[PDB]
C-alpha cells in the first residue's frame, strides 16, 4: 500500500507507482473498523489496558455473537502470544468461552510444529462439516503466512 | 375567443371531424394538445407526442400536453422532418388541425440549424450556414461584445467567429429572442482532437425499456446534444448518466450538489462502468486523489464557483481543469441551476455536451425557462403512473389528513400574526397525536418510517418526547452516517426524523411510511423530492396539515404538481382507534402546559 | 456500437390511411392482436408427476428465536410450512409429507409420513409454543429419514427438505459416510437455509441432486416453497408401479330411511373429547371404515382412500387439446355460426378443429384450449 516507503526503506528508483484493485460481479469483501463495545468503551490493544477487564469482556463478547452469524471457520489473530494467553486464561475465567465453545470449537496454535499441523489438520476437519470452529493466532507467527484460507475455510 | 359560460370556445375553429372518433387527440388553435389514454392506439400516440411535445398532466385518463418552441426544436432534432410531423399530426386530429398551429410549427422548425455553437481549440465559434444571418446579428449590440478583438470575419472554408467564453449566456438568451436558436451537437463519433478515454460498461447492468428510450432520443443521428432528463429518484437516474458517459467515451465532469453525491456518483461509476480507481477522481477537498490527470472528474458546486480566495492546491487544480475540454458535462440537481452563482459554473468551465439530470424539474421563481438555454431543450420526462404501472416503482398511496386545532392553540394563532405562528400549528396537540398514532401503528406492522419536518426547534420536543432518533442536521458528519447506516439492518429502531436535510438526493435506504409535518411554504419540489425518497400498495406516505391555517392553503398549493403526475390524495378526516390506545397530550393539562414553552421563544 | 446510439424508433409508421378513415381497420386488428396473449397452457411446466415421500426437518434451536422475521423465525416458518403443506397437497395427489424436529442434538418425529392435510396443519399449529433449547442435529434427522424412507418402494421420488436455521450442526459420527449412503439410497435432499450459507448443506444438496438455498426474506421464503411444490419431472416407464386404492362414495345417512346407522368415526374416535357420531359420511369400500376426512389411508384394512376428481383433475395433461387451426373469415365455405357460442362469426379468423371440422370464434377457441381443454364437437 505505501509505494513511498519501500524507495526509500531500500535504494531504489521506482517508475511506477502502480496499483490495482479487483472487481467482480458483487462486492467479495466486507471490511469493517469495530470502535467501542456495547458498554461505549474503546477495546484497542493499548499496552496499558492489556490487563483491563472491560477491554477483555467486550472482546470476548465480539467473539461470541461473531461466532454465532458466519459459519464454517473464523481466524482471530492477536498481538503477542503472551497476549494471547492471557486473554484466554481470562475467558476460561469467566463464564464466557463456553458459549463460544457450544458454537464453534476453539484451537489454538503454539509454537510446536507438530501441535500447529496437528491443530490445523482438526480445524480443517471440523470447518468441513457443520461444526464449524475457530483458530486463535498471532500475527507475527509461522501460521500467518504458511497456510491460505481459501474459500469456505475462515 | 367567446365567453358566454367564461371558457374559450372554439368549436367553429376546428370542425373536421369526418369519420369518426378513432383518432385519440384534440388540437387547440393556441396550442395544446389532449390525448386518450384508454385506445388501441395509446402507445404509440404517446411514442410520437412524447418526442414533439412536452407533457403537462398525465392522470389516468386524458392526458394533457402542451406545444412549446423548445419542444419543437427538440422535435427537429431528432430525425424527424416539418413533413413528417405535420402529417402525423394532421393524421390522429379527429377535429383538424387549426390555422393558427401550422404556421408556428413552421416559424419554430424553419430556423433550427441555421446557427449551431462549436467549441474547438479552447475557443467558442459560432457557425452558420447561410451567410446572411451573421450580419443579420451583427447590428445587435450585445452580441458585438462578444467578439475580441472584434473578429474580423474568422474566413474559414459557412461563415464563423469568436465569442467571448465569459459572455457566452449572454449571447444564447439573445439568440432566441432573436429567433435564431442555438444548437449544441458534438459529433463524438469522429474527433481526432480529443484524447478518447477507454471507459466501457460491463455487459451486466441492463437497463429498463424507459431508460432505452431516454438514450436514443438522446442520440438522434450518432451525435449528442445537451438536454435535461427526469427520471425519479427511485427509478434508475445515476445508470442513464453512467451510460451516457461510456457512450460519449470521452473525458467526463460529474456535478453534484453536496458533498456526499460525489461519493454517490463515483460509487455508480464503480459499480456500472468498469473503470480503476487511478482515473476516477473526486475535487471536493477532502481527500485529493490526484485530480490532476483524470478521465473522469466528479465535483460538486458551491466550490467551482467561489467568489472568495481558494485554496492554493484547489486553485491548481481549477487552473488544470479550466485549460481543457469536457466531453457529456454530467449535472446532477439540475432544478436548481438557475441560481446567482450556479449559473456562472456553466460559463466557468468548457464542455461540448452538457447532460443535465433531475427529478423534480419544478421551480418557484418561474426561472425553469432560463434552463431552457442555458443548459438545453427538456428532453424526456416519464410518465410515473405507467412507470409505477409496471412495478418497478412502488405504488405509493398518498395522503392527506389533516387535524383540527385545538382551543388551547387557536387563540394564540389568531391573536399573534408578525410570523410567530409558525411553530404554533406545527406544534399542534392533535396532530402530535395523530403523528405517534400513526407511528405507533406502523412500527407494530414492522415498516421502515421516515419523517421529515422542517422547523428544527419544534422537532427537537418532537422527537425527544417519543425518545426516537433525529437528525438536527448541523450534527455532525459521523454521526448521521452511522444513524441511517443502522437506520436500515436494525429490527429494535425502524423510525428516524429528518430536518430538511433530505430534501436532496442522498443515500436513505428503503422507507415503506412517510410522514411530513410543519413543511416548506409552497415548494412543490422539496414535496416532490420527499415523495421520491419512499418510492423504489407497496408503500404509502401520509402529510400532517392543521385545519383552519395557512398549513391548508400550503399543502393545496404544493400539491398540484404531483396531481398532474396523476398521484391523488384522499383526504383523511377520523383515525380509527384514536382513543383504543393511550397517546401523548391526553388530558387538557399537558396541552395547557404547551403553550408557555412555545411561546417561550419570544426570539426578539 | 450501441442500440441506442443509431435511429431513433418511430413506432407511429404503423397506423396508416389509404381511403381517410381506415384507421378502424387497424385499431380493429390491435384489439384482434391484443387476445391469445396465453400459450393455451395453464401451467406450461411439467406435464407429469411421481408420488413424493416428502420429509420437512425444521430447526428447533435457540437461532430460531431470533427476530430476523417478524415475530420469530419458528414463528413465519411454521405458518409458511402450513402454507406449503396446503398448495402441495392441492398439486399432489398421492403424495406424504412426513415431519421431523431438531431439537437438543436429537431429532423427534413430529408427526407420521401420511397424507392427511389436516394432521399435519394441527401438529403444525401444536408446535408453535414449544421450546427452542439445544443445537439442531443434522445427522439424527437424515437418519431419521433414511430408516423411515429406507423400505419405500423404488418407483416413489423419496426427497428430504431441511430449514436449517442455525449455522452449527452436532454430529454423533461422521456425516460423510451418511451422505454416501443417501446416496446409494437414492434420496433427493435439498437445504433452504436462513442465515448464510454453510458448506455441508451445500455439499449434501450437491450430492444428493437436491438444491441449496438462502433466505433473502419472507418473500423469497414464500417463493422458495412454491418452487419445491412442483413435483420433478418422471420418467416415461419405470416399471410395474401401481396401488391398490378405494373410492369411498359420500353415503350420508338420513332418518327417512330403516338404514339410518350412526357410526363413530375412526379418526375421532382417538380424540380427547366425544367422537362425532354422524349420521354418515366416508365408508371404506373393503372393510366398511368410516371417515370423515380425504384422502386419508384406512387404518383397518390398510387400504388407500382417494377422491376420484381430485386424479381426474390432473388428466387433462395426458390428452392435451391440439391447436386449431386460424383461417380467415373469407376463406370458410360454411356457416357462419360459431359451433360453441352459437354467436355470428364476424372476426376476421375462423379457427377449425382437426377432428370434427366445427367453426369456433376467437372468444370460444380461448375459452376450450385454455378452460375446458376439450372440443365441444369431438365429444358428440
Ligand atoms: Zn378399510
Ligand atoms: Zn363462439
Ligand atoms: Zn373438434
Amino acid at each position: 500500500s505505501p509505494l513511498d516507503i519501500y524507495p526509500k526503506i531500500l535504494d531504489f528508483h521506482p517508475v511506477t507507482m502502480a496499483t490495482f484493485t479487483m472487481t467482480l460481479a458483487r462486492v467479495c469483501l466486507c471490511p469493517m473498523i469495530i470502535g467501542r463495545g456495547n458498554d461505549q468503551v474503546a477495546i484497542s490493544s493499548k499496552f496499558e489496558t492489556r490487563e483491563d477487564i472491560a477491554v477483555i469482556r467486550n472482546y470476548g463478547n465480539l467473539l461470541l455473537e461473531m461466532s454465532a452469524v458466519v459459519p464454517d471457520g473464523i481466524v482471530a489473530f492477536f498481538t503477542s502470544y503472551q497476549y494471547m494467553e492471557s486473554t484466554v486464561a481470562s475467558w476460561y475465567e469467566q463464564g464466557i468461552l463456553e458459549n463460544i465453545q457450544r458454537n464453534k470449537l476453539l484451537f489454538i496454535e503454539t509454537q510446536d510444529g507438530a501441535e500447529t499441523s496437528v491443530a490445523l489438520e482438526k480445524y480443517q476437519e471440523a470447518c468441513e462439516n457443520g461444526r464449524g470452529a475457530i483458530l486463535l493466532s498471532v500475527a507475527r507467527g509461522k501460521v500467518s503466512e504458511g497456510i491460505d484460507f481459501v474459500h469456505h475455510y475462515g | 375567443k367567446v365567453d358566454e359560460y367564461g371558457a374559450k370556445d372554439y368549436r367553429l375553429q376546428m370542425p373536421l371531424k369526418d369519420d369518426h372518433t378513432s383518432r385519440p387527440l384534440w388540437v387547440a388553435p393556441d396550442g395544446h394538445i389532449f390525448l386518450e389514454a384508454f385506445s388501441p392506439v395509446y402507445k404509440y400516440a404517446q411514442d410520437f407526442l412524447v418526442a414533439i411535445a412536452e407533457p403537462v398532466c398525465r392522470p389516468t385518463h386524458v392526458h394533457e400536453y402542451k406545444l412549446t418552441a423548445y419542444s419543437l426544436y427538440a422535435a427537429v432534432s431528432v430525425g424527424l422532418q416539418t413533413s413528417d410531423i405535420t402529417e402525423y399530426l394532421r393524421k390522429l386530429s379527429k377535429t383538424g388541425v387549426p390555422d393558427g398551429i401550422m404556421q408556428f410549427i413552421k416559424l419554430c422548425t424553419v430556423s433550427y440549424g441555421k446557427v449551431k455553437l462549436v467549441l474547438k481549440h479552447n475557443r467558442y465559434f459560432v457557425e452558420s450556414c447561410h451567410p446572411d444571418v451573421i450580419q443579420h446579428l451583427l447590428q445587435d449590440p450585445v452580441i458585438r461584445e462578444c467578439r475580441l478583438r472584434n473578429s474580423e470575419g474568422e474566413a474559414t472554408e459557412t461563415v464563423s467567429f469568436e465569442v467571448k467564453q465569459e459572455m457566452i449566456e449572454e449571447l444564447q438568451k439573445r439568440c432566441i429572442h432573436l429567433e435564431y436558436p442555438l444548437l449544441a451537437e458534438y459529433d463524438f463519433r469522429n474527433d481526432s482532437v480529443n484524447p478518447d478515454i477507454n471507459i466501457d460498461l460491463k455487459p451486466t447492468a441492463v437497463l429498463r425499456p424507459y431508460q432505452e428510450k431516454s438514450l436514443r432520443k438522446m442520440f438522434g443521428n450518432g451525435r449528442a446534444r445537451s438536454g435535461v432528463i427526469v427520471l425519479p429518484c427511485g427509478a434508475g437516474k445515476s445508470l442513464v448518466g453512467v451510460t451516457a458517459a461510456c457512450t460519449v467515451r470521452k473525458r467526463c465532469l460529474v456535478l453534484g450538489n453536496s458533498a456526499v453525491s460525489v461519493e454517490q456518483w463515483k460509487a455508480q461509476f464503480k459499480m456500472w462502468s468498469t473503470i480503476d480507481d487511478s482515473q476516477i477522481c473526486r475535487f471536493t477537498s477532502d481527500a485529493k486523489d490526484k485530480p490532476i490527470g483524470c478521465s473522469v472528474a466528479i465535483s460538486t458546486y458551491s466550490m467551482l464557483g467561489h467568489t472568495t480566495k481558494r485554496s492554493w492546491e484547489a486553485e491548481r487544480v481549477m487552473e488544470w481543469l479550466k485549460t481543457q475540454e469536457w466531453g457529456l458535462m454530467i449535472l446532477d440537481e439540475v432544478h436548481t441551476i438557475p441560481a446567482k452563482m450556479f449559473r456562472r459554473v456553466l460559463t466557468i468551465v468548457q464542455a461540448h455536451c452538457k447532460l443535465g439530470l433531475t427529478a423534480t424539474l419544478v421551480r418557484e421563481d418561474d426561472k425553469i425557462v432560463d434552463l431552457n438555454f442555458l443548459i438545453g431543450p427538456k428532453l424526456y420526462e416519464a410518465n410515473w403512473m405507467e412507470l409505477q404501472n409496471n412495478g418497478y416503482i412502488a405504488k405509493v398511496q398518498c395522503a392527506e389528513v389533516w387535524c383540527p386545532m385545538s382551543p388551547e392553540f387557536y387563540r394564540e394563532y389568531v391573536a399573534i400574526k408578525t410570523k410567530k405562528r409558525i411553530l404554533l400549528y406545527t406544534m399542534n396537540p392533535n396532530k402530535f397525536r395523530a403523528c405517534q398514532f400513526l407511528i405507533k401503528f406502523h412500527e407494530r406492522r414492522n415498516d421502515k418510517i421516515i419523517v421529515f419536518a422542517d422547523n428544527v426547534f419544534a422537532l427537537k420536543e418532537y422527537a425527544i418526547r417519543l425518545n426516537k432518533p433525529y437528525i438536527y442536521g448541523p450534527t455532525s458528519q459521523g454521526e448521521r452516517m452511522q444513524i441511517l447506516q443502522n437506520f436500515k439492518h436494525n429490527p429494535k429502531i425502524n423510525t428516524i426524523f429528518i430536518s430538511k436535510v433530505g430534501d436532496t438526493s442522498f443515500d436513505l435506504p428503503e422507507a415503506n411510511v412517510l410522514i411530513q409535518i410543519s413543511s416548506h411554504g409552497g415548494s412543490r419540489r422539496q414535496e416532490a423530492q420527499r415523495l421520491g425518497r419512499v418510492l423504489r400498495y407497496n408503500a404509502f406516505f401520509y402529510s400532517l396539515v392543521s385545519q383552519d391555517t395557512q398549513e391548508m392553503a400550503y399543502s393545496t398549493k404544493r400539491q398540484r404538481f404531483l396531481v398532474d403526475q396523476g398521484y391523488s390524495f384522499k383526504v383523511i378526516t377520523k383515525l380509527a382507534g384514536m382513543e383504543e390506545e393511550d397517546l401523548a397530550f391526553s388530558t387538557k393539562e399537558e396541552q395547557q402546559q404547551l403553550l408557555q414553552k412555545v411561546l417561550a421563544a419570544t426570539d426578539l | 456500437t450501441k442500440r441506442w446510439e443509431g435511429g431513433y424508433e418511430r413506432t407511429w409508421e404503423i397506423l396508416k390511411e389509404d381511403e381517410s378513415g381506415s384507421l378502424k381497420a387497424t385499431i380493429e386488428d390491435i384489439l384482434f392482436k391484443a387476445k391469445r396473449k396465453r400459450v393455451f397452457e395453464h401451467h406450461g411446466q411439467v406435464r407429469l408427476g411421481m408420488m413424493r415421500h416428502l420429509y420437512v426437518v425444521v430447526d428447533g434451536s435457540r437461532t430460531m428465536e431470533d427476530q430476523d422475521l417478524k415475530p420469530n423465525r419458528l414463528t413465519c416458518t411454521l405458518k409458511l410450512l402450513e402454507y406449503f403443506v396446503e398448495e402441495y397437497f392441492d398439486q399432489n395427489p398421492i403424495s406424504q409429507i412426513g415431519i421431523i424436529v431438531t431439537k437438543s442434538k436429537r431429532a423427534e418425529k413430529l408427526t407420521e409420513l401420511s397424507g392427511n392435510p389436516r394432521k399435519h396443519i394441527t401438529s403444525l399449529k401444536k408446535a408453535v409454543d414449544m421450546t427452542c433449547h439445544g443445537e439442531p442435529s443434522l445427522y439424527n434427522s437424515l437418519s431419521i429419514a433414511m430408516q423411515t424412507l429406507k423400505h419405500m418402494p423404488g418407483h416413489t421420488s423419496r426427497e428430504v427438505l431441511i430449514i436449517f436455521s442455525s449455522l452449527t450442526t452436532c454430529d454423533p459420527s461422521n456425516i460423510y459416510d451418511l451422505i454416501k449412503t443417501l446416496k446409494a439410497a437414492k434420496i433427493r435432499v435439498s437445504v433452504i437455509g436462513l442465515s448464510a450459507e454453510v458448506r455441508v448443506c451445500t455439499v449434501l444438496a450437491r450430492e444428493t441432486g437436491g438444491t441449496y438455498h438462502v433466505i433473502l426474506d419472507e418473500s423469497h421464503y414464500k417463493e422458495l416453497l412454491t418452487h419445491h411444490v412442483s413435483p420433478p419431472p418422471a420418467s416415461s416407464s419405470s416399471e410395474c408401479s401401481l396401488i391398490r386404492m378405494g373410492f369411498p362414495q359420500h353415503t350420508i345417512a338420513s332418518l327417512s330411511d330403516q338404514d339410518a346407522k350412526p357410526s363413530f368415526s375412526m379418526a375421532h374416535l382417538d380424540g380427547n373429547t366425544e367422537p362425532g357420531l354422524t349420521l354418515g359420511g366416508y365408508f371404506c369400500p373393503q372393510c366398511r371404515a368410516k371417515y370423515c376426512e380425504l384422502p386419508v389411508e384406512c387404518k383397518i384394512c390398510g387400504l388407500t382412500l382417494v377422491s376420484a376428481p381430485h386424479l381426474a383433475r390432473s388428466y387433462h395433461h395426458l390428452f392435451p387439446l391440439d391447436a386449431f387451426q386460424e383461417i380467415p373469415l373469407e376463406e370458410y365455405n360454411g356457416e357462419r355460426f360459431c359451433y360453441g357460442c352459437q354467436g355470428e362469426l364476424k372476426d376476421q379468423h375462423v379457427y377449425v378443429c382437426a377432428v370434427c371440422q366445427n367453426v369456433f370464434c376467437v372468444d370460444c377457441d380461448v375459452f376450450v384450449h385454455d378452460s375446458l381443454h376439450c372440443c365441444p364437437g369431438c365429444i358428440h
